[PDB]
């Protein structure tokens, strides 16, 4: 799956 | 609100301690008391209030996905759907709970680029989570899309192209592009965009912020490496 | 109780659907809704309700761990100790509920070894548990001592020494002399008494058998090398 | 801190 923004 | 009680510096707090126990919902509860209290959010602030949720929504989506397949399997008794569906009842109540944040009233607050960006980065992130669970989802999409838009007008017009919120935005805008409006191309086009344009800006950085801003444009790369 | 609307066997089915989801909390509340039908439970049913409430105390656990390290250093605002205890409060709640189960009526109606020393060593885990955050602590501790004791006799007399049962009961007791009741020796000699019990009795073991039980086995002899 | 029996 596609990788987001990380916090 | 149920944290009418404490101090909003209490509030602030205890959110952070929560971070380092890892008790993120007892975290989204204090920040969401916070909120509540009609000030603005400090960009510190900011962060831990998406920190908080991002976790807490984070092992929603988790779970929903384990229990999707599980049913989807099955389907190629009626519990596997009752508790995907009260996972999923229970994702959707912690998105509109961010929504209503974002809505009553940290958007309409929220002047500076900074600010502004953020919270309607947020927007579309919550919209996206909903449209990944919803079939209606037309709809959501497009407020997904809108908030989107909204964000990256106006990080084009105010933030340099390293400012980690806008490469952040962008980032989550090219996934929702890929994952959730079926348009891969667009997603591939805005991620290599922006990193061409963040790359030329480098240059400019310190180097605390050079790290911070290719940590992010690494996550860009990534994805293009999978949708390539 | 909260579960008392859906059937038995889709509170279980379920909680199995929670573990894989890891949803902890939601597997604990159905595992105790099971409990609540009256049935006795099966071994695969036991171990469920083991899993979901380890798991569920023991985030609390880790995130006691931390506050009350934080709140030690402030000690060389309230906030620190009311969120503390906050925590500490909850943890305590499900240690009491469990204990609730145990009394109300699992063992009671346990005459098996197999189910018996399970629900006495459970007994001991959780007012172990609750001795950890105690000061009121001499009887926990007595409690769960005792509770201990009376599984080893059971499964000394009733169960062979490579029983996983009978193996995690006396490291768990071991874990109890050396971590809350001061008995470093008491400890080191349980450890080494069931770790030599078990080799002589490997022989009479399947290859299943066999690795279930020098799994448990190694945790004995991690244990001796970090406390000798 | 010592190891206990796992799940
Ligand atoms: C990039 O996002 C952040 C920016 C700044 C801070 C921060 O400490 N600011 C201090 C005053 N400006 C922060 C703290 C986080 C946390 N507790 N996980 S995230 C995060
Ligand atoms: C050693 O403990 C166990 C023994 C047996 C089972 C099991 O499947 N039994 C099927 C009928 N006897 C089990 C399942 C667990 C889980 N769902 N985490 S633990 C655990
Ligand atoms: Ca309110
Ligand atoms: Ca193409
Ligand atoms: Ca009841
Ligand atoms: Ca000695
Ligand atoms: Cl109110
Ligand atoms: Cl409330
Ligand atoms: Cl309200
Ligand atoms: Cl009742
Ligand atoms: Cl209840
Ligand atoms: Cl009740
Ligand atoms: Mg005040
Ligand atoms: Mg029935």
């Amino acid at each position: 799956r596609s990788l987001s923004e990380r916090l | 609100g149920a944290m009418g009680s404490m101090e909003r510096a209490s509030l602030i707090q205890k959110a952070k301690l929560a971070e380092q126990a890892e008790r993120y919902e007892d975290m989204a509860a204090f920040m969401k008391g916070a909120v509540e209290k009609g000030e603005e959010l400090s960009c510190e602030e900011r962060n831990l209030l998406s920190v908080a949720y991002k976790n807490v929504v984070g092992g929603q989506r988790a779970a929903w996905r384990v229990l999707s397949s599980i049913e989807q399997k099955s389907n190629e008794g009626p519990e596997v759907r009752e508790y995907r569906e009260k996972v999923e009842t229970e994702l959707q109540g912690v998105c509109d709970t961010v929504l209503g944040l974002l809505d009553s009233h940290l958007i309409k607050e929220a002047g500076d680029a900074e600010s502004r960006v953020f919270y309607l980065k947020m927007k579309g992130d919550y919209y996206r989570y909903l449209a990944e669970v919803a079939t209606d989802k037309k709809r959501i999409i497009d407020s997904a899309r809108s908030a989107y838009q909204e964000a990256m007008d106006i990080s084009k017009k105010e933030m340099p192209p390293t400012n980690p919120i806008r490469l952040g935005l962008a980032l989550n805008f090219s996934v929702f592009h890929y994952e959730i409006a079926n348009s891969p191309e667009e997603a591939i086009s805005l991620a290599k965009t922006t990193f061409d344009e963040a790359m030329a800006d480098l240059h400019t950085l310190s180097e605390d912020s050079y790290k911070d801003s290719t940590l992010i444009m690494q996550l860009l790369r990534d994805n293009l490496t999978l949708w390539t």
